[PDB]
């Protein structure tokens, strides 16, 4: 019911601040602004409370403020661990939140993935099955492109592969399966995981 | 330390009822507001009500008033959270968390949440629930290291998520890296597990991976060999 900015960005060392409107009847009329820091795959975090005060231990680099309808968050020295989802809070009669503001933090250096491909193991292919498992990880920016081979030529069938998806050191992780019956596995010479990323490609390739 | 430990993923079908509980420690349990959050999966927050686990009295979201019933036991300082006639848009991690100040503080409970949860998935679907299949990933050398070597596990072919993979009863902790899921076009989930681990140890040491899938009822601990 509070109304926030989707997503902003800063560049690293400067400040940003994310603004929280209600109207008269809530922010207007009381003291009672909170805001919260939710990293992925975490609980919210308390780091703002009674619009300007910080909980012990959170950074004396978040500060909050008030004027008429809409509180604000600021951020001072942005550094690349504030990147996250930002959400503001007010009494209004019940506990009303804003609708999350994604931070983030420009001018981070690309960094190149790391990859390990494994070939299906042999209690698999007991059970009649075969997967190829190409794990992606610590990529900068979230963007890869994945391309499996059988022998030398492209395979598209059986191919599954996440969206990137942000770890916790702000770099990215993706994961790639190739599913295939044992025949096919076992009558090729070999097969490969093939990683392009900001131009730069990757390829881990294994055989029976 | 403040703790506040849920129970685990559910899956329901559409029309049923789920309960959560939340059982706190390192605090006065009586002395302060319960709230209940919700989070459907890449959404926002929503608040569903507090308790007061002193006497009892219960305050909800006019989204949730006649479908929701919050409680507590004293005795066993535990909260608990009921939603009823379940449909597909209540798929959401469920959250407890604990008022800022105890309830002698002027405006508790409306200042804030300091202690969450870790959180309760609850999957609200009509598909049919499959349990994981669990395949060790013998060890490899080839990536990482220097002396090292990475091994893992497969979980293949599970329906709603999550899944939680620990290492020998999580006694090993460093190292450890489960990738996030993939919704593949069967409609099922698969993802892996893997941990990289000093290539001396592997003729000494035994890894097993402990795959937890609460809302099949399924346990593996799968042994990963050389």
């Amino acid at each position: 019911a509070l109304t926030q900015p989707a997503s902003v960005s800063g560049s690293p060392g400067q400040s940003i601040t994310i603004s929280c409107t209600g109207t008269s009847s809530d922010v207007g009329s009381y003291n009672l602004v909170s805001w919260y820091q939710q990293h992925p795959g975490k609980a919210p975090k308390l780091m703002i409370y009674e619009v300007s005060k910080r909980p012990s231990g959170v950074s004396n680099r978040f500060s909050g403020s008030k004027s008429g309808n809409t509180a604000s968050l600021t951020i001072s020295g942005l550094q690349a661990e504030d990147e996250a989802d930002y959400y503001c809070c007010s009494y209004a009669g019940s506990v009303a939140f804003g609708g999350g503001t994604k931070l983030t933090v420009l001018g981070q250096p690309k960094a190149a993935p790391s990859v390990t491909l494994f070939p299906p193991s042999s209690e698999e292919l007991q059970a009649n099955k075969a997967t190829l498992v190409c794990l992606i990880s610590d990529f900068y920016p979230g963007a890869v492109t994945v391309a499996w081979k059988a022998d030398s030529s492209p395979v598209k069938a059986g191919v599954e592969t996440t969206t990137p998806s942000k770890q916790s050191n702000n770099k990215y992780a993706a994961s790639s399966y190739l599913s295939l019956t044992p025949e096919q596995w076992k009558s090729h010479r070999s097969y490969s995981c093939q990683v392009t990323h900001e131009g730069s490609t990757v390829e881990k390739t294994v055989a029976p | 330390q403040v703790q506040l430990v849920q129970s685990g993923a559910e899956v329901k079908k559409p029309g049923a009822s789920v309960k959560v509980s939340c059982k706190a420690s390192g605090y006065t349990f009586t002395g302060y507001y319960m709230h209940w959050v919700r989070q459907a999966p890449g959404q926002g927050l929503e608040w569903m009500g507090w308790i007061n686990p002193n006497s009892g009295g219960t305050n909800y979201a006019q989204k949730f008033q006649g479908r929701v019933t919050m409680t507590r036991d004293t005795s066993i300082s535990t909260a608990y959270m009921e939603l009823s006639r379940l449909r597909s848009d209540d798929t959401a991690v469920y959250y407890c968390a604990r008022e800022m100040f105890d309830s002698s503080a002027d405006w508790s409970p409306w200042r804030g949440m300091v202690a969450w949860g870790q959180g309760t998935l609850v999957t609200v679907s009509s598909a049919s629930t499959k349990g994981p299949s669990v395949f060790p990933l013998a060890p490899s050398s080839k990536s990482t290291s220097g002396g090292t070597a990475a091994l893992g596990c497969l979980v293949k072919d599970y329906f709603p998520e999550p899944v939680t993979v620990s290492w020998n009863s999580g006694a090993l902790t460093s190292g450890v890296h489960t990738f996030p899921a993939v919704l593949q076009s069967s409609g099922l989930y698969s993802l892996s597990s893997v941990v990289t681990v000093p290539s001396s140890s592997l003729g000494t040491q035994t890894y097993i991976c402990n795959v937890n899938h609460k809302p099949s009822n399924t346990k593996v601990d799968k042994r990963v060999e050389p």
